[PDB]
DNA sequence: GGGGGGGGGGGGGGGGGGGGGTTTGGGGGGGGGG
DNA sequence: CCCCCCCCCCACCCCCCCCCCCCCCCCCCCCCC
């Protein structure tokens, strides 16, 4: 079937080379840029796929886990043809995908969506450390030596079980010079919550990314991701298996905007404006809507030449009375700023706050996780109800909220963590 | 005489069962063939009373809802080819592959290519007639078919799980056939069949298909549990359509069947070859307020009667007498507002909260009780039974996963019900502040353990409470009679005050209404089980302008399709009577009037439009919000002032 | 292919169904064609697994059980019919599946036998084949107190009125039959676990012989459910006035049913020779010997306690064992010292017909119920007192023929037949005098005692080990009645002069051959010499001359041989044993030749407190025997002590060293 | 509410008013019971249920009990120009919860 | 007709001459019929026993 | 007629291959302060 | 006296082992002296 691999090869090859619209090779040109740039990747949109010729884009949904390493493999041929004058080394170049495929709801994919590309959307609650995935091994015989190799596609391998020509039961090892590697990045995606349903816990999902798609969100933000829904074997039923999905495209200054945001600068009307613009349905609380937006905006960080540094954020407490519309203040600010978190202070612990330990489920080893202070970190915490907060709550907001640092020593980490709160 | 391949046998040749075990019959292949066209019979050939085939019309709705699941009633196969539903019952895992294999032929015949939407359908074994509960299952059901009773009280994940599997051996020519995986063990392939030895195997990534999985424990409902004893609990496995039809602390009941298994772990720890047991389950049902066509049309033709609210306010809690200021304010939380948001910025709590304040014996916690079997979704805590985590939410580390997970507390079950909470005033100070956010934001703002999330948490809080030392005492204002603070009482936006007074006539009454409820409800008091009923249904009538049954259907249908609007109502009315509320509330021991009362008007008059199914909020709608709300301010006070306040407030109230 | 095999299964299903059912309108009620049904069936079992030697019809069968679920309930209900109709007086049909019933009966309860000419597919599917036919056994025996039992005697009855010229062929045939089932019912048996030796044994062994199928207990298939059965159907009247009646085509059939009544019953057990607690008291207290002999054997302390003792030996080195007993007891060391070698001497190894006393472990009995057991030796006495003596004849006037051609199962069983009820009715006149040795007169009639004799010689010259030893054991109680006769008194001279010369070497020669054969070759063994030796000196050509050829050494090997087993033996064995020893040591005074260790090995452990019951009349001999015994060898050691090497070994046939080694002048 | 030593996740562990279900239940020294506990009892000797919801595991186990307290009065000595209000320090929540006194 | 399976059979002894406590067990009693007396701290799930 | 030698079965040893080997939250009990 | 706090309790190599194969010993049978 090489024969066949080849001509899938090559009809993603046309594709990049021929596609054309409005006189611009779209593909050709966004691939020299890229390389222009040294990011070696290719952002395809596959209504323009589907558009030039559906058969290859009925390949490519019927089995996207065999098909998406050889349009890989097509875009690195194209790539060397239109950056190297061949007959006078670049990696294996990452596709990534947009769609306008109809999304399925995080809590609506099940078995029959195993190995199907999908699109779904929900809030990213977690991004793990990186972490090295190989590509290319080089691969020794521990008693004769006979190397050879391994070529990896990161869909879904592993070291051969016995030589390939006494030579030993299990004999391989890896040369770890010459094994090329990649980055690797697992995120949790939990559903949208205006999307759970009555009376549920909102449910979520384990997710890998890799090269130029790693690092490409945070905690809180809410995406629209393209993957492959997929499986794999956890050590923790029986013949049960942990669904995942593994990604190839991720949606979350541009140049108009910077003369739109220097326009309203300009407008002498500003402060009045963004007063009347913070929660519009509140009547009334003049000044503590102007106050909101000067937290919002924040003043001004700094450092001095002994290397020490001075607060640049805002806090601001609202003591009041009943219905006075304080938790609807703050359930708005949690909307508009572009990070925040909101909480309630009989909702808190010490660790869900500042930072806590877990163990991740998939490495099986211990990792420390952060508390609302740190996942509101660069905007607003939101701390309603603060009254009803327990001293000790009370005591760790301490360091977070002044000298802007959680110190941790828990199950021996030891670390310290940044809350520019 | 007869193709080996196509001979059958007769209906009365399978009564005469002659192998051994039951099951050795089914798969004997003539009886098979013959089971076989005996199911697709009794599909196309069972009716309604009407004449309309049964499963007919479920096969056609089957496929109108793109469903993989038929809901065959067993009553029904117990009717006709009763031998069926014996060899169902005594062997239902050879059975239901055969039913299912008819089943997908009787779709496939009524709908061309539904191979094409679903390559299987499952029996589901409905109204199977013998029950037992979770400590009532022995040796003796193992493989049988079981009805069982329990309450879903740990729900784990929608897995993935293998179905048809083909495997690959490492040496030799590499696939084996697909093995069918089961809910118990692990496949076992003691020897490759290509090369009869042992060796490696892998699963083939090709030839192999996944179904939904997820384990339920399930465990005796406390009021079935006896005294003195552990509530016993089984692992329920669902599979394919089943995975979410129910969610932790509800109530079900489950067809499925009692298999074993070994497990060397608890051979290990028992030192005995003592088994382990599940529940595959085959369905699950949920434990009403479902409606018909023509329940809808009668919900459309009572509603228009003029005097629909007060014939409802009267069917509330009918065995209680009088007390009709709280009938209505139950009414009002139990239709609820509408829910609002303008332009996403600002959510608006719909719900209506309610206190009731007073004193002993009276039926403060019946009305609660009666609440309880009322509403769709509710649950009830009493006082120091509750906790603040078991009241909103809280975390557990699951010990499968060993990562933190929440669990919902009373007002995420209640989510968009109704949570009943007596005893308010003898909870802890630490519980009662976990209301707040819950209560007036809807949501609960968990932070715990790595977890930070908002949870929606969409009820209407009923609460029942006696004043400060053991009753009230209309001396004081409100604030000295009770220990609650102000925010927590400007959430409760009605109050109701119930006062004990010794009034001859009243009491006369109210006697005479409870002893002729007493024996009214004594239990000595068209067969003969339908005769009983129909005498029941005079007795409900005796106090009740509309049966109950009738009742919790209309108020499920008014909650879920009726969306008021308040169309042209009086500004200048409703802003006036907040600003006199807001100066005579200015009494500094009275009822803190708060602009969220001015939104509970607003709130109640969309109740009352709930309650006649009408799109639009009406001057009378309006008029009576106020007058609840001004009644419970006015009553909310000291006897000195009372009087005074009731006749500036006359001037509102009284246009109506 | 396996898809011929499934076929026939279908097929077979099919036809379950045609036989009938239950009918609701409760009754079982034949089918439609239902004789011809029952011929197909027959025509099955003809057509398949006989003319291609298969047994998948039999199996087949079995799985859609059709004689359990239909041919038993149509003979029952046909049974209730013509009983009602007999009192009362379209049967001239019913009558007809009625037979065929009992023809399929016969056909699948036909007893199985396994050979080099069974094909592979039978030797196969023996075991489970042989189960079914167990559960039939229950299921005949137990349904309706065993109803189908009568409506065979009834389908026999029905030929039986007519005249001895006017039973037919097919008559003749139909009694056989009838003779055949109840022979097939007595004679199912389970089946023995066969194993493939191919592959090794694992770490540990069989886990079970049980060879049973789940819905039957050994007790349904008891002899006691048999007699019990056949009691409350009169089989045993049926059978009681058939013999009598004998006036000779199904006399073969009739012998063997006695044989399978007979094969594995003692025939003490129907004697005597709060009684059930007062004899388990007894069997409680021999036990409780046994216990404090082992108590005996153990240590007072736990086992991590051990010390260590050391047996320094006459000369100057140590042993060293563990034993606390042994710390205090040089017995029990050197013995435990000898206990714990790893090594042993490994052992070399050493089917048609059914188990019984051939082959039965020596000790086995069965344990009737006391109303079976009265109601089966009442049969049999009554049997004795009339059909002896007529059927005995007519079979051995059969075997006087086609001798040549007699198959071995067919040797055996007559064998046991004679020698069965001979030991029986000579033991009954031992307890009563009402009874006669004359009852089995036949027995000594000449041709009897010529046709046994050809029986045992022949077998014998054939290597026919299992034939010879049931004429072995006929012979034995031939001999016996002989005796008895000769003491109750012309025959037994004759008898007396016929067994001479080269019947009196075969006779010695069995005891040569015996040591290479089972426990029980052997007890039969030793029972025909003792028999043989107290007719000669009843009679007592010359008694020297005969005595002579059985004291020779593989004689003496196969008594110890037989001795070996003294705890398992019983104690008028060890009786006979010594008693012959008596003979060869005190009386012929041959005493070099058993002046051999092995005799002192096992005469330690006999008289050792682990041994023999310290209460024992067999102890008592050995004790005097043994007594004796050392004196003797002692003062052959003081005149020879040569012998302290020869102990060791065979005596030297080197007769020029032999004589002197024999007598030592 | 207890952790279970076989499941290790929470439990319900019965109190005496479950043992006493279709029952008697019998206090002695009634009168010096915390009235953290005399309130807890109230539901049970009316509604006659035990309700919970503690822990994530919620529940509304029966209390069919007819309760028997043994009081002493207000500083043991009973006292007849007293009121039974006087005389006890219980209040009109429990009082009126007793049939009889 | 189908099979109906053997029926296993317990022979329950009573009213035994006396009983031992718990801390009167002792190992020469193994195999030998007792009486005993104790309170039950807790008791399991029901299970099946595979007998044969 | 007994002893040696040839042939076949059965058992034991030796080698080779394979698999196994602490933090966070919650409730209830118990003790101390207003 | 009552309520709050805080304390407790709980969730890659080497050894053992087993399987497979080959040789050696011991018995039986036949021939020779
Ligand atoms: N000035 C206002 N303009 C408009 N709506 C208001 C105003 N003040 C209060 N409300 C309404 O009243 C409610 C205020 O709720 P909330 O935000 O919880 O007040 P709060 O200050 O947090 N009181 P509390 O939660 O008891 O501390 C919302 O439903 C608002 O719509
Ligand atoms: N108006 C009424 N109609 C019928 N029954 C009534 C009425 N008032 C009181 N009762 C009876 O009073 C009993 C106790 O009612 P309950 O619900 O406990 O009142 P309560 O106000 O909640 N008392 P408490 O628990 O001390 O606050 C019930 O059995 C009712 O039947
Ligand atoms: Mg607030
Ligand atoms: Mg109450
Ligand atoms: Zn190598
Ligand atoms: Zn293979």
């Amino acid at each position: 079937n090489d024969d066949d691999n080849t001509e899938i090869i090559k009809s993603f090859k046309n594709f990049i080379l021929e596609f054309r619209l409005d006189s611009q090779f779209i593909y050709r040109d966004q691939l020299r840029n890229n390389i222009l740039v040294k990011n070696y990747s290719l952002t395809v949109n596959m209504e323009h796929l589907i558009g030039y010729n559906e058969d290859i884009y009925k390949k490519l949904s019927d089995e996207p886990s065999d098909i998406i390493p050889l349009f890989e493999t097509a875009i690195t041929q194209v790539a060397k043809r239109i950056s190297i004058l061949s007959r006078a080394s670049l990696p294996t170049f990452q596709l990534i995908l947009n769609s306008n495929a109809n999304q399925i709801p995080l809590r609506d994919l099940d078995s029959e969506h195993v190995s199907k590309i999908v699109r779904l959307s929900g809030i990213i609650i977690s991004t793990s450390v990186l972490s090295s995935r190989a590509t290319y091994l080089s691969i020794m015989c521990r008693n004769c030596r006979h190397t050879t190799s391994i070529t990896i596609n990161n869909f879904n391998v592993s070291l051969p079980r016995s030589c390939l020509s006494n030579c030993g039961p299990d004999p391989y090892i890896i040369i770890h010079e010459s094994s090329k590697f990649i980055d690797q990045q697992f995120l949790k995606l939990q559903e949208i919550p205006e999307l759970v349903p009555v009376g549920e816990m909102p449910r979520n999902l384990t997710m890998t990314c890799d090269r130029y798609l790693t690092n490409k969100v945070i905690p809180g933000t809410r995406v629209t991701i393209v993957g492959i829904y997929s499986i794999y074997n956890s050590k923790n039923g029986v013949a049960i298996r942990t669904p995942y999905i593994k990604i190839l495209g991720i949606q979350s200054f541009t140049e108009e905007e910077e003369e739109e945001f220097l326009q309203l600068s300009r407008n002498p009307k500003l402060y009045e404006i963004l007063t009347n613009s913070i929660a519009p349905s509140i009547f009334g609380n003049e000044d503590i809507k102007k106050a909101i937006v000067c937290l919002l905006m924040g003043g001004s960080k700094k450092i001095l030449p002994d290397g020490m540094r001075l607060r640049g954020d805002i806090n601001v407490l609202l003591l009041g009375d009943p219905g006075t519309a304080k938790s609807q203040l703050l359930k708005f600010v949690e909307k508009v700023s572009p990070i925040a978190v909101y909480t309630s202070g009989k909702g808190s612990s010490a660790a869900g706050l500042t930072a806590s330990v877990q163990r991740d489920p998939m490495t099986r080893e211990f990792y420390l996780e952060g508390g609302a202070m740190v996942l509101a970190d660069g905007g607003v915490v939101c701390i309603d109800e603060f009254d009803k907060m327990r001293d000790e709550d009370r005591v760790a907001i301490h360091e977070a909220m002044e000298q802007q640092t959680i110190s941790i020593a828990k199950a021996g980490i030891t670390t310290v963590l940044n809350s520019r709160t | 005489d007869i193709d080996p391949l196509r001979e059958e046998l007769t209906l009365e040749s399978l009564s005469n069962v002659k192998a051994n075990s039951y099951s050795e019959w089914i798969t004997q292949p003539n009886v098979s063939r013959t089971i076989a066209r005996e199911l697709k019979s009794f599909l196309l050939e069972y009716t309604d009373e009407t004449g309309r085939s049964v499963y007919g019309a479920r096969i056609r709705t089957l496929g109108e809802m793109n469903s993989e699941s038929l809901e065959v009633n067993y009553r029904h196969l117990a009717e006709s080819k009763a031998i069926l539903a014996l060899f169902l019952a005594k062997c239902p895992e050879e059975m239901l592959k055969i039913f299912d294999l008819v089943a997908m032929e009787a779709t496939e015949l009524h709908y061309p290519d539904y191979a094409r939407i679903h390559s299987e359908i499952h029996v589901r074994i409905s109204d199977f007639p013998t029950i037992y509960s979770l400590r009532e299952l022995r040796e003796s059901n193992l493989s049988s078919l079981v009805r069982v009773t329990g309450v879903v009280t740990r729900r784990t994940g929608v897995f993935p799980q293998l179905k048809y599997v083909k495997f690959n051996c490492l040496k030799c020519g590499s696939i084996l056939g697909p093995f069918f995986q089961d809910s118990n063990e692990e496949i076992r392939i003691s020897f490759c069949t290509n090369c009869k030895s042992k060796g490696p195997f892998r699963v083939n990534g090709e030839k192999t298909v996944y179904r939904n999985y997820q384990r339920v424990t399930l465990q005796e409902a406390p009021g079935t549990v006896p005294p003195g004893r552990l509530p016993r609990h089984r692992e329920v496995i669902l599979l394919a359509d089943l995975v979410d039809v129910s969610k932790p602390g509800e109530e079900v009941e489950v067809t499925g069947i009692y298999k074993n298994n070994y497990d060397g772990n608890l051979n290990a720890k028992n030192g005995f070859p003592v088994f382990a047991t599940i529940i595959e389950a085959n369905s699950i049902k949920r434990r009403v307020f479902s409606w018909t066509e023509e329940e809808e049309r009668e919900f459309r033709k009572i509603s228009r009667d003029r005097g629909i609210i007060d014939k409802i306010i009267s069917s509330m809690a009918p065995s209680i007498y009088g007390h009709r200021d709280i009938k209505t304010a139950v009414a009002c939380s139990l239709f609820g507002g509408v829910p609002k948001n303008v332009n996403g910025k600002h959510s608006i709590r719909g719900d209506i909260n309610v206190l009731l304040l007073g004193d002993p014996g009276t039926a403060k916690s019946q009305i609660l009780k009666y609440v309880e079997k009322t509403a769709h979704r509710a649950v009830f805590a009493t006082g120091q039974g509750a906790s603040a985590v078991g009241l909103t939410a809280s975390v557990r580390k699951d010990p499968i996963t060993k990562e933190w997970t929440l669990e919902g507390g009373a007002l995420v079950l209640a989510d968009k019900g109704v949570c009943l909470i007596d005893e308010f005033d003898k909870m802890n100070d630490q519980d009662r502040t976990s209301i707040h956010e819950a209560m007036e934001q809807q949501s609960i703002s968990i932070s715990k353990a790595g977890i930070v999330t908002t949870l929606q948490a969409r009820c209407s809080i009923i609460a029942a409470a006696n004043p400060n030392g053991g009753r009230y005492n209309s001396t004081l204002p409100l604030a000295q009679n009770v220990s609650l603070t102000e925010p927590i009482l400007s959430r409760f936006d009605i109050l109701c005050v119930v006062r004990d007074l010794v009034d001859e006539e009243a009491d006369e009454r109210l006697a005479t209404f409870v002893v002729d409820s007493h024996v009214r409800s004594h239990p000595e008091n068209l067969n003969a089980r339908q005769r009983r009923l129909q005498r029941q249904r005079k007795k409900e009538e005796e106090i009740s302008p509309i049966p109950q049954e009738l009742l919790m259907k209309y108020i499920h249908y008014a909650r879920t399709k009726i969306y008021p609007k308040l169309h042209q109502m009086d500004m200048d009315k409703v802003s006036r009577v907040y600003a006199d509320l807001r100066r005579e509330s200015i009494s500094t021991g009275s009822f803190p009037i708060t602009v969220r009362h001015l939104e509970s008007i607003l709130r109640i008059a969309e109740s009352f439009a709930k309650m006649r199914l009408s799109e639009f909020v009406s001057s009378y709608d309006l008029d009576r919000a106020i007058k609840v709300v001004v009644d419970s301010f006015v009553d909310a006070q000291k006897v000195s002032v009372r009087r005074q306040l009731r006749r500036s407030f006359a001037i509102y109230t009284l246009g109506h | 292919a396996d898809f011929s095999l499934t076929v026939l299964r279908a097929r077979i299903a099919l036809l379950a169904t045609a036989i009938g059912g239950p009918d609701y309108t409760p009754p079982y009620k034949l089918g439609d064609d239902c004789l011809a049904c029952l011929k197909d069936l027959k025509r099955w079992f003809k057509l398949v697994d006989d003319q291609q030697k298969r047994w998948d019809v039999a199996m087949a069968v079995a799985e859609y059980r059709i004689l359990t679920d239909d041919l038993l309930p149509i003979l029952i209900d046909w049974e209730n019919k013509c009983s009602l109709a007999a009192k009362l007086a379209n049967k001239a049909y019913y009558d007809k599946i009625a037979l065929n019933c009992l023809q399929l009966l016969v056909l699948m309860t036909w007893p199985l036998i396994v050979t080099e000419q069974s094909s592979s597919n039978q030797i196969t599917l023996y075991g489970e084949l042989k189960k079914h036919q167990l559960v039939y056994k229950k299921t005949i025996l137990s349904m309706e107190s065993g109803k189908v039992l009568r409506a065979a005697i009834r389908l026999a009855l029905d030929v039986i009125k007519i005249d001895r010229l006017s039973r037919t062929p097919r008559d003749n045939m139909v009694l056989k039959l009838v003779l055949n089932f109840f022979r097939n019912v007595i004679a199912i048996e389970p089946g023995e676990f066969t194993i493939n030796t191919k592959k090794s044994m694992p770490k540990k062994g069989i886990t079970s012989i049980d060879t049973l199928p789940p819905n039957v207990s050994m007790d349904d298939i008891s002899l006691n459910t048999v007699i019990s059965s056949f009691h409350k159907n009169k089989v045993f009247g049926f059978l009681l006035t058939l013999t009598s009646s004998l006036s000779d085509f199904i006399n073969i059939p009739l012998l063997e049913i006695m044989f399978y009544f007979t094969k594995d019953v003692n025939q003490e057990l129907l004697f005597p020779r709060t009684s059930a607690g007062f004899e388990l008291s007894k069997l409680l207290q021999k036990e409780h010997q046994m216990r404090k002999n082992v108590i005996k054997h153990t240590s007072a302390r736990h086992s991590r306690f051990g010390g260590l003792l050391s047996i320094q030996t006459p000369d100057k080195t140590r042993l060293t064992v563990s034993g606390s007993q042994a710390l205090v007891d040089e017995k029990i060391a050197l013995q435990k010292l000898d206990d714990s070698k790893k090594w042993n001497k490994r052992i070399i190894k050493k089917e048609g017909l059914p188990n019984s006393l051939l082959n039965s472990q020596t000790g086995k009995a069965i344990f009737f119920t006391e109303s079976n057991g009265k109601h089966f030796k009442e049969f049999i006495n009554n049997f004795i007192d009339s059909g002896f003596n007529i059927l005995l004849h007519s079979v051995t006037n059969y075997f006087t023929t086609e001798q040549d051609r007699m198959v071995t199962l067919e040797q055996v069983e007559y064998l046991l037949f004679f020698a069965w009820f001979v030991k029986y009715q000579l033991l009954r006149s031992k307890i009563d005098n009402s009874a006669d040795i004359k009852q089995v007169s036949e027995a000594l009639k000449e041709v009897t005692f010529i046709l046994v004799s050809s029986l045992l010689r022949s077998a014998y010259d054939l290597k026919n080990w299992t034939v010879t030893h049931a004429g072995m054991i006929a012979f034995n109680e031939l001999l016996n009645l002989v005796s008895r006769t000769k003491a109750a008194q012309d025959i037994e001279f004759i008898v007396s002069r016929l067994f001479s010369d080269e019947r009196i070497q075969l006779l010695s020669n069995l005891p040569k051959i015996g040591s290479k054969y089972s426990l029980q070759f052997m007890k039969s063994c030793i029972e025909l010499t003792h028999s043989v030796l107290k007719v000669l000196e009843q009679y007592s050509v010359n008694f020297q001359k005969v005595q002579a050829n059985y004291m020779t050494e593989p004689v003496i090997e196969t008594y110890i041989n037989f001795l070996e087993r003294f705890r398992e033996l019983e104690d008028d064995s060890i009786k006979k044993v010594f008693s012959f020893f008596h003979r060869v040591f005190v009386q012929a005074k041959e005493q070099a030749l058993l002046f051999r260790f092995d005799l002192i090995i096992l005469l330690r452990e006999m008289l050792s407190p682990d041994g023999l019951d310290r209460m024992s009349r067999s102890r008592k001999y050995v004790s005097q025997f043994s007594d004796y015994f050392l004196a003797r060898l002692k003062k052959r050691l003081k005149k020879s002590p040569a012998w302290f090497v020869g102990l060791l070994f065979p005596p030297l046939h080197n007769s020029e060293v032999g004589f002197y080694q024999r007598y030592g002048e | 509410v207890v952790r279970d030593e076989e499941g290790g996740d929470y439990t319900i562990e019965a109190g005496a008013l479950m043992l006493a279900d279709n029952g008697i239940c019998c206090i002695d020294e009634f009168d010096k019971m915390d009235i953290s506990d005399q309130v807890a009892i109230h539901e049970a000797m009316e509604q006659q249920t035990i309700s919970i919801a503690k822990a994530g595991i919620h529940a509304t186990l029966n209390a069919r009990t007819s309760i028997l307290a043994a009081a002493n009065p207000v500083g043991g000595r009973y006292n007849r120009k007293l009121s039974l209000r006087g005389n006890l320090n219980m209040t009109a929540p429990i009082m009126s919860r007793f049939d009889l006194f | 007709s189908p099979e109906q399976t053997e029926r296993v059979f317990q022979i329950s002894f009573f009213n035994l001459p006396t009983v031992h406590r718990i801390r009167d067990i002792r190992s020469e009693k193994i195999g030998s019929l007792l009486s005993i007396s104790g309170t039950v701290t807790r008791t399991s799930e029901v299970r099946p026993e595979l007998y044969k």
